[PDB]
């Protein structure tokens, strides 16, 4: 059980899976330790025309992964005319890489969430710093996994999948809670959705504020 | 370059050119006979190619590769008395034998070195640029068990054990000759074992018994090369009995 | 003759003969049918034999228990690819952890078969392989031939006198998708009977059948385990 | 300078057609499969009774419980066996059950056509195997004997005889053996067939008999042990 | 004779008295045996149009492999020996793969074509492997230098074109492209244009019966190389049929 | 045969017997005579250098007789171009032996190390066979002064008098004939060396431009090897010369 | 016949012909005549100028995209002359060699060293048994920041010779002769002069005279710290000046 | 119309023709001819 | 095609499919093949030349012979 | 078969006993520019025909008498590529030598080491020999040196020799005119005459380069300096 002291972190990557789409929110803020150097930052990338990848935790470890997944995707599409890669092979091969790098004791964690459909099935895969792949109803990794995911679990517990409206209220609730409870981040989120044409998610914008407990 | 010229071409003969050809060399230069005895398996050579100003210590036609396995050879090719080809084969086979001891102990068996040597020429047939060695060695020895063995290898690299086998100056001829002399009595008696070797050599006798060099080797023990002087003692008496059969 | 002794000797046509001579081995070798529905992929094979004291040669091979191949041509070249393919599968579950797509493997072998046709004197592999597979996408019937060119086909038949089988597949292009596991197998027998004379039809002992699809994993059926599939005997014209 | 492989206009390798002719020159191998074992019988190809029948590499061990008999070019066979041997003993170490006789057969057939030199590969051969092999061993489904030949044709066999006349070796098998019958009789049938392809009449000296059973496993026979199985001609 | 078909091609370590080895000239002949692949360059992408020779109607997609995806902005339409077609696809692609990792950006076509061209000529030099003998085009839309179209022939010569066609009807086709406009106009207007050239050139002493395949690589597909949709393909084809008659 | 299946050493003979070696032996005969005679306080080597021309820079006195080690020297008969790689190789082996053994290296050991490289070149690796026979001269304390002969093929023998070069057959028999055993001294073996060298060679005059002479002499129990300089060489020639002159008309 | 002799190994694997020059190397020169690219390079004191046919056969080709001027260093430039297949392979090779060097030395490369170094690489191609020499000529332009503008040319095999004025192509002998008169009666150089002299000599030999979208003139001027392609805008200006000049 | 490669008599075909000649002259019957035919390579009818 | 006109046109022969199977057979050789195809057909009790009949004819006409050396042939 | 394959190869031996290949290499050098080298015994001179004719050659960084190290120069004939690799390796080896001893390499040790390298190509098969014959000059230890290394990979000691165009005639003049021990200035005069025998088309305003090696060291000389000697004796 591990968690390296991160320098340049993306704290949170939100994710809930729906019927043909995924809605992801990705933190705008890039903390480089305590100082927040860069907000503008979208951590969700476009690999290909039917895949997307969104990661939280170290951003450096992310940028190393985006080009590598780019060369793996480039080998696979060559074979067809418009064939696109399934989520599971790329995410699982990367899992084996992180299990090996975890054993090497000086390393930095990243945890990514891939959405793709390259099969006859829409796959939601995760590669973690610890490694494993699984399906999830609603997901959050890193700092989300620790504190909001449990709030999400609470919800998930009697009602297996939430509605659209209820996920939006939670998102709004959530950003408040992260700024308040975790440090590095900001309220500021980018809303990114991936679909069968590519990933679309414009620049991170400010959203609801409340670092007030003077009112509580 | 031509198809026939190339090292690759399996030929209508149904067997690779360079393997076939190495097999047609196992007569002429030097003669090596080895017979099996209970107490000594003995190899003898005739012709070390010595003018008797040339060192006999330098030329080994009977070299002990192990401490209970020894081998004697002969072969055909261009330029007489040719120490070189035989000499590389002694060097790789002897080191390998010492390396075997280090890995898995005690004196290494007759049959194992012979298996290694036959495969050594074989692997070369796959390997780049390499033809097999044209050599047949009469691997003579005792096992760690003490079970006497007499083994022979051929140029392709198929090996068989025999009770007694002879090569060189016409392989086929010396094999045939040795079969009249061999008896089950010959193997039991220590005097007869030496004479059986000498008896095959003599049908291409050259220059005394000082030319002919014999060794006895025992169960775990180093090669003992009998004096060039001792050999002469057997030849004078035997040579007379020899004339009569052929 | 002369072009194929080497490879670097190019022809006055502009096409290498070593590849063309390699295709003719495929004509010597066993007739095969490979067909797909859209849930299943069926390999219907003709077994040939050297002795009838010995069991007839299994022409469905396990590459993995989800893709299998049926071989037509040089057997030594076939087995060499069989092993190569087998390891690739093992590799794919080992790293990726899933059932290997047929599509990733035909392309990978297609890259590898090109290399010795270009290497000086070396063969193009004188074997045509029909890979029948059901992966996550659904069924694929793939052709690799001695040319590194591969086809994605719905149904094709390769091997000795398979041409006669191909004509019946064209009539029944429509029927394939529509067909069940049982039905698709009866068409493979129909296609397979064309290969053989108008004096005779199929027997249990010269037919090997390999089924992979939605219903069950890759199982190979031998000498008399073919029987429940087998029943269905259709027209052979003169 | 030149290539390696040469296809004939007939549509098949020249070197592979030559490799078949290669088989006709050598020893003979008969293997007979029973559900009580697989026996392999081969001649050394005698010319003197001084040649021991006690320990001669014609039947060699791939594994502790798999024996392999060769025909054709004898020498070259020992290299095929060595490659199969390394694969088989690693599998035996790992599994501690049995190493499929069928896999081993499939593996060797890869070595038949692979060969390159002259600006291809230094690690690959300059020749085709003109070896045909009978791998007879004991496996978890049962005792199995597989036949491989220079073309690379892996086929499963209940009973197969291959020799210096391929047509001859099998035809004698038709007369004498039938698939199902005792272990003792399977050996009996190997020897009769072996004598038929061979020039000369059967003796203890001319052959080596090795039986692989699930009950005894591979046994390499020595001269006292040879006399026992000879009794049944 | 300007070529000998036995003598000076016994090894790939040869030259010939004119200055060019005969094996390379034969390699242009190999491309003649197959049908034509045309690709016309816009400034908003490239559009390919290849005619694919068919023998059966049990063929489905990913058959013959006339269109390859070299990258997520590089397209390839090929002509000639399909066997040879797979290795050239590998060579371009591997160069692309290393490039993507290290450099971290979209490849400029000006660099790729010369870089690949070196490799195509490099097999010809060697006698470890024989010359190539399929011809290909690279067509890319990038922000790196815009839309660019190159053609690399099995000799290893790389040249710029707004319109190139490689086949056995390459000479007749290239002239035909020059009469039409496509240089400045969008991929959507162009697709129609690539199809018609193939039908008009289409002879019965240089080609056989074909099914049309066309391909995008431009702004509409958002960089990436995809095959044109069936609906769109059939309108581009419908003009192609009308234009011949 | 009716055609060689050689044209490379990555392909081999149509008999499996290597013709190239017999042409190599002929190559020593083309080149000038090399002879070694034994002495009872040294060993000396006499060789005919490639250079006969008047114009010699003469910075080297070693151009066919190379001193390798602090115990051994060798000579070349054959192609000069071949020695240069060999001589540097021999230096490495010779010092390599000392490092482990630290003994006055025996002549039989140095020669066997070299024979490994020559036999491999002929078998594979695509390298052309050698065309030099080298004569190794050295001292060990276990048999004495020794002379060994190495052949292009890897064929070796210990001698105490041997000659190769300018028809080998004649030369070895002649060198033996004039050699005596246990009657010798270094000055007289040297005077004799020129005389025999004169007879095998076409010249009846011979000079230090034509010839290069080396001694290996053991002093105070250690072997000092020098290849001699021209004025010293001339003195051995003039000693011989008076006798040669009487033969002549 | 032709230069060299077919007999023996010299086209199967690269081993010298009787001439002592490789069979492939003598043939290697002939490869320029195959190309049809005729170049003359003239050296100023303010710039080094190269003028070559760009070989655009039709305006269907894009004049910009087609090139034969390459940027092989940070401001060293070259032009390719001869068989195009050879020419791209040489360009890419030169580029690797160029980058490595720039780093090591740590500053931009002398024109002389770059030509010398490619000349060493091309010998490698000659010597190796699989490969064959390059059939092309690289004409490098650049201004050394000591000596001044230098024009070098490397031959197909990898011959190197110094040049202050050079020509290469089909009509190599004729182009060098027109330039030889101009070198003798040396004008004082400026951007315009040097360019005018290069084009004029190439236009006498061919006797057509160039179009302003069919040649590519490449300069390394003191005003640019980059390698620059003149393009149609600049060339058109020099071309109308030629007719009028004399 | 056709090309046929003319090949030497197979193993059954040579045994059969020898049998016919063998009976005519004085031979010991149980004949070792079969053992020799199988051992040896392809042998023509003239040869037997 | 031209040869099928000479004899008869069966539903079974498909020219496109046939071309793939075989390699390097010219006109003269082909005529011999069509004559051979007919030989097969007469044995069957047919007048039709089947697709299988054309194929088989190809093998008899060359150097190739029944009962091949190869163990896949 | 015939003689063609056997004799040419250096993957196997010539049946002549000496290799027909090195002889081929000398012919190459004959087709090259004419080069003379003479050790005076007051210094060494290397002179060669260098093609200017209008000054078409950069003589500011590229030459035909070229320094390996401080006091060693080489002048060459024959194949141009073969030489360029030979120069670069030779300087590399020299620099390793200057690094270790702290003395620039002498000609006599250098030729022997250089010969080992050229022998490797004369041994290796598929690899042809270096087709340059080198004239190495030097002044080290207080003594001038001139050596000849031929394409075989052998080194020979000469006081004066000739290469390039009509070498047979060069060697004959050298023996005839040359005397042991002379002045370096008189020595250049006979070297320019040695070239003049088989120059071809004769010298223009300057169409030769000479480099001198002496007590102060090896220096290639400038076109002006070179011209002064040519007036004295053409």
């Amino acid at each position: 059980t591990q968690n390296p002291m991160v320098t340049g972190t993306s704290v949170l990557g939100v994710k809930f899976d729906c019927g043909v789409v995924i809605a992801a929110d990705m933190l705008g803020s890039y903390g480089s330790l305590a100082r927040f150097r860069n907000i503008s930052r979208i951590m969700r990338v476009n690999d290909s025309t039917m895949l997307g990848a969104s990661g939280d935790y170290a951003d450096f470890q992310y940028l190393k992964q985006v080009l590598g997944q780019m060369v793996i995707d480039e080998e696979l599409f060559g074979d067809g005319h418009s064939y696109s890669p399934r989520a599971i092979h790329s995410w699982l091969t990367r899992a084996m890489y992180s299990r090996r790098s975890k054993m090497n004791p000086l390393w930095n964690t990243k945890v990514i969430g891939g959405y793709a459909g390259g099969e006859s099935f829409l796959g939601y895969v995760d590669m973690l710093g610890v490694a494993y792949e699984a399906p999830s109803l609603a997901t959050g990794y890193g700092a989300y996994l620790a504190q909001p995911l449990l709030r999400e679990v609470l919800e998930k517990q009697p009602v297996l999948s939430q509605t659209e409206a209820r996920e939006l209220v939670e998102r709004c609730m959530r950003v408040l809670y992260y700024r308040d409870a975790r440090s590095y981040n900001r309220f500021q989120v980018a809303t990114v959705t991936e679909k069968g044409v590519e990933i679309e998610g414009p620049l991170s914008a400010q959203t609801n504020w409340d670092i007030a407990h003077m009112i509580s | 370059m031509s198809y026939d010229r190339a090292i690759t071409v399996f030929s209508p003969d149904g067997h690779l050119f360079q393997v076939e050809y190495a097999q047609e060399a196992v007569k002429k230069g030097s003669t090596a006979v080895g017979v099996r005895g209970r107490d000594i398996v003995v190899l003898g050579v005739e012709k070390k190619s010595v003018a008797k100003l040339q060192d006999e210590r330098t030329v080994r036609k009977i070299c002990a590769l192990d401490d209970n396995v020894c081998m004697a050879f002969a072969v055909v090719a261009s330029v007489s008395g040719l120490t070189a080809d035989a000499r590389i084969v002694i060097n790789r086979a002897r080191v390998e034998c010492q390396s075997h001891r280090l890995t898995v102990g005690d004196p290494v068996t007759v049959e194992y070195i012979t298996r290694y040597i036959a495969s050594l020429k074989q692997r070369y047939t796959q390997s780049n640029g390499r033809r097999p060695f044209g050599i047949s060695a009469l691997i003579v020895g005792f096992d760690f068990d003490g079970t006497p063995r007499l083994y022979q290898t051929d140029p392709s690299g198929t090996y068989h054990a025999w009770k007694a086998n002879a090569i060189g100056r016409g392989a086929k001829s010396v094999r045939e000759f040795l079969e009249k002399n061999y008896t089950d009595d010959a193997i039991e008696t220590d005097d007869l074992t030496i004479k059986l070797v000498i008896k095959a050599l003599l049908e291409v006798v050259q220059s005394g018994g000082k030319n002919i060099e014999l060794a006895v080797m025992r169960r775990d023990q180093p090669l003992k090369i009998l004096s060039p002087e001792e050999i002469e003692k057997y030849v004078a008496e035997i040579e007379k009995e020899k004339e009569e059969n052929e | 003759n002369q072009y194929d002794n080497d490879v670097t000797v190019w022809s006055p046509q502009g096409r290498i003969h070593q590849i063309e001579y390699a295709m003719e081995a495929v004509k010597q070798g066993s007739a095969t049918v490979g067909l797909k529905s859209k849930t299943h992929a069926v390999l219907v094979a003709l077994k040939r034999a050297q002795s009838e004291l010995a069991a007839h040669q299994k022409k469905i091979l396990h590459v993995d228990n989800h893709i299998g191949i049926s071989i037509a041509g040089l057997t030594a070249d076939a087995r060499l690819l069989c092993n190569f393919m087998r390891q690739e599968c093992l590799d794919s579950r080992f790293v990726f952890d899933r059932p290997l797509p047929v599509s990733r493997l035909v392309s990978l072998i297609g890259s590898k078969t090109q290399i010795p046709t270009q290497r000086y004197g070396r063969r193009p592999y004188g074997v045509g392989l029909l890979i029948a597979g059901y992966d996550d996408m659904g069924p694929h019937v793939f052709q690799t031939c001695p040319s590194a060119n591969y086809f994605d086909c719905r149904a094709m038949s390769i091997g000795a006198r398979s041409q006669s089988a191909r004509t019946y597949l064209e009539r029944h292009m429509s029927e394939f998708m529509q067909c069940n596991l049982d039905e698709l197998v009866k068409h493979g027998l129909r296609a397979l009977r064309e290969t053989l004379p108008a004096e005779q039809d199929l027997t249990t002992k010269n037919v090997s059948i390999g089924i992979v699809g939605k219903d069950l994993e890759f199982t190979i059926y031998d000498d008399d385990d073919v029987s429940p599939f087998l029943d269905g005997l259709e027209e052979r014209p003169q | 300078d030149r290539g390696v492989n040469t296809f004939s206009p007939e549509g098949r390798l020249f070197q592979v057609e030559y490799a078949i002719e290669g088989h006709k020159l050598g020893s003979t191998a008969i293997g007979i499969q029973t559900s009580e074992g697989v026996c392999l019988a081969v001649e050394k190809r005698i010319t003197s009774p001084l040649m021991e029948p006690s320990s001669i590499e014609k039947i060699v061990e791939i594994d502790a419980h798999i024996g392999c008999a060769m025909s054709g070019l004898i020498a070259d066979a020992k290299t095929l066996i060595d490659k199969a041997r390394v694969e088989t003993q690693n599998h035996w170490f790992t599994y501690n059950e049995t190493m499929t006789v069928e896999s081993v057969t499939q593996a060797v057939s890869n070595l038949a056509l692979q060969f390159g030199e002259e600006d291809a590969d230094p690690g690959a051969m300059s020749r085709p195997f003109g070896v045909a092999l009978l791998f007879g061993g004991v496996d978890e489904k049962g005792p199995q004997l597989f036949h491989m030949d220079p073309s690379g044709t892996f086929v499963q066999c209940d009973a197969r005889a291959i020799g210096s006349a391929s047509e001859g070796a099998q035809s004698s098998l038709q007369e004498v053996y039938h698939k199902s019958t005792t272990l003792k009789e399977a050996i009996k049938s190997s020897l009769i067939i072996l004598k038929q392809v061979m020039e000369e009449k059967l003796n203890a000296t001319n052959i080596e008999l090795a039986t692989v059973q699930p009950g005894q496993n591979f046994h390499m026979f020595t001269k006292e042990e040879l006399e026992e199985v000879i009794k049944d001609i | 004779m300007s070529s000998i078909g036995t003598g000076y091609d016994l090894s790939a370590s040869t030259f010939s008295p004119d200055g060019r080895v005969f094996q390379v000239e034969y390699a242009m002949k190999a491309v003649e045996n197959s049908s034509t692949a045309i690709g016309i360059r816009c400034k908003d992408g490239v559009v390919f149009g290849v005619e694919k020779l068919v023998l059966s109607k049990l063929y489905e997609e990913g058959s013959n492999k006339r269109l390859f995806n070299v990258d997520r902005h590089v397209g390839m339409a090929v002509a000639g020996l399909l066997a040879d077609a797979r290795s050239l696809a590998d060579i371009a692609r591997e160069e692309a793969s290393n490039f993507r990792s290290n450099f971290g950006y979209n490849i400029p076509l000006k660099h790729l074509a010369d870089r690949v061209a070196m490799y195509v000529h490099a097999y010809t030099l060697y006698s470890a492997v024989r010359p190539f003998g399929c011809s290909f085009m690279l067509g890319s839309y990038s922000v790196n230098d815009g839309a660019q179209l190159y053609m690399i022939d099995p000799s290893g010569v790389s040249y710029g074109y707004w319109g190139c066609a490689i086949g056995k009807a390459r000479q007749a086709a290239k002239t035909e492209i020059e009469k039409l406009q496509m240089k400045e106009m969008t991929c959507r207007d162009v697709v129609k244009e690539v199809a018609k050239i193939i039908y008009i050139v289409h002879d019965e002493v240089k080609d056989k019966a074909f099914e049309l395949e066309l391909s995008w690589v431009g702004e509409l597909t958002k960089g990436r190389h995809e095959i044109v949709p069936k609906d769109v393909r059939e309108e581009a084809e419908k003009y192609a049929k009308e234009s011949l008659k | 045969m009716s055609r060689r299946y050689d044209s490379r050493t990555t392909i081999f003979s149509p008999e499996g017997r290597l013709y190239q070696v017999e042409y190599a032996m002929e190559a020593i005969g083309h080149a000038g005579t090399c002879l070694g005679i034994l002495a009872n306080d040294g060993v000396l080597l006499a060789a005919e250098r490639r250079n006969i021309h008047k114009l010699l820079d003469e910075v080297f006195f070693s151009e066919k007789i190379y001193k390798l080690n602090e115990d051994m020297a060798c000579s070349v008969a054959g192609i000069t171009s071949d020695a240069n790689v060999l001589t540097n190789e021999l230096r490495l082996i010779a010092q390599r032996y000392l490092l482990q053994y630290q003994e006055p290296i025996p002549c039989e050991q140095l020669v066997t190390a070299l024979c490994d490289i020559k036999q491999a070149y002929t078998q594979f690796g695509g390298k052309r066979p050698f065309g030099v026979s080298l004569l190794y001269i050295g001292w060990d304390k276990h048999y004495g002064f020794q002379l060994y002969q190495s052949d292009p093929s890897g064929n070796y023998g210990g001698w105490k008098a041997t000659c190769i070069g300018n028809n080998s057959a004649a030369a070895v028999s002649m060198l033996k004939q004039d050699y005596k055993e246990g009657e010798m001294t270094l000055k007289s073996a040297l005077a004799l060396a020129v005389k025999v060298l004169n007879k095998t060679m076409d010249v009846s005059k011979l000079s230090a431009e034509k010839v290069e002479i080396a001694t290996l002499t053991r002093e105070n129990g250690k072997t000092v090897i020098r290849v001699l300089k021209q004025k010293e060489v001339e003195q051995l020639i003039k000693k011989h010369e008076e006798e040669e002159a009487k033969a002549e008309r | 016949m032709s230069r060299g002799s077919s007999a023996g190994f010299d086209r199967h694997i690269t081993i010298f012909s009787p001439e002592g020059r490789l069979y492939q190397v003598e043939y290697a020169f002939k490869a320029i005549n195959q190309g049809g690219l005729t170049s003359v390079a003239v050296r100023g004191k303010d710039c080094a100028v190269i003028v070559t046919q760009k070989k655009v056969p039709d305006k269907l080709l894009d004049s910009s995209t087609v090139t034969h001027l390459f940027k092989i260093t940070e401001n060293i430039g070259c032009v390719m002359t001869g068989m195009t297949a050879d020419s791209r392979s040489q360009v890419q090779r030169a580029r690797y060699e160029a980058a490595n060097w720039k780093y090591k030395y740590g500053y931009e490369i002398p024109v002389d060293m770059l030509c010398k170094r490619i000349a060493d690489i091309s010998q490698v191609y000659t010597q190796n048994a699989e490969m064959r020499p390059l059939g092309c000529c690289m004409i490098l332009i650049g201004i050394d920041e000591e000596q001044g503008p230098q024009v070098y040319k490397c031959d197909p095999a990898g011959y190197y010779c110094g040049f202050k004025a050079t020509a290469a192509g089909v009509k190599q002998t004729e182009s060098t002769s027109f330039l030889e008169k101009k070198v003798k009666k040396k004008f004082d150089w400026t951007f315009e002069q040097t360019v005018e002299t290069a084009i004029t000599c190439l236009s006498t030999v061919l006797s057509i005279d160039f179009k302003p979208s069919e040649i590519e003139v490449g300069v390394v001027t003191v005003e640019n710290p980059k390698f620059r392609i003149l393009t149609e805008a600049e060339i058109d200006a020099h071309l109308v000046a030629l007719a009028e000049r004399d | 119309d056709r090309k046929i490669e003319f090949s030497l008599p197979d193993l059954e075909g040579r045994t059969h023709i020898f049998k016919i000649h063998a009976r005519s002259m004085s031979v010991e019957r149980d004949i070792r001819f079969e053992l020799l035919a199988r051992l040896c390579p392809n042998s023509t009818g003239a040869e037997i | 095609q031209i040869h099928s006109r000479k004899m008869n046109v069966s539903p079974d022969v498909n020219y496109e499919e046939l071309a793939r199977c075989t390699d390097d057979f010219n006109g003269a050789q082909c005529k011999a093949v069509c004559v051979e195809a007919g030989m097969i057909a007469l044995r069957r009790g047919a007048t039709e030349l089947t697709h299988e009949d054309y194929m088989e004819g190809i093998l008899e006409v060359q150097a190739k012979k029944k009962a091949n050396l190869q163990y896949y042939a | 078969m015939a003689e063609r394959g056997y004799s040419f190869s250096l993957t196997t031996f010539s049946p002549s006993g000496k290799l027909v290949q090195i002889e081929y290499a000398l012919a190459a050098v004959a087709g090259g520019a004419p080069s003379v080298g003479i050790k005076a015994a007051n210094g060494v001179v290397l002179a060669t025909e260098k093609k200017q004719k209008s000054i078409l050659y950069d003589e500011r960084s590229v030459h035909k008498v070229e320094p390996i190290t401080k006091h060693i120069g080489l002048v060459y004939s024959g194949m141009g590529p073969d030489y360029r690799v030979l120069v670069h390796r030779a300087r590399k080896l020299a620099q390793q030598y200057y690094l270790v001893y702290q003395e620039p390499i002498p000609t006599a040790q250098l030729v022997q080491r250089v010969a080992s390298v050229m022998q490797e190509y004369t041994q290796s098969g598929g690899v042809r020999p270096f087709g340059v014959s080198l004239l190495i000059c030097g002044w080290n230890e207080g003594r001038p040196y001139l050596f000849q290394s031929d394409p075989s990979g052998a080194y020979f000691a000469w006081k004066a020799t000739a290469m390039g165009k009509n070498y047979v005639n060069g060697k004959t003049f050298l023996e005839k005119r040359y005397n042991e021990d002379l002045e370096l200035e008189d020595a250049i005069h006979t070297a320019i005459l040695t070239l003049k025998e088989s120059f071809e088309g004769q010298m223009t305003e300057d169409n030769i380069e000479v480099g001198i090696c002496n007590e102060a060291g090896f220096r290639r000389l400038t076109p002006t300096e070179v011209r002064d000697y040519l007036a004295a004796i053409a």
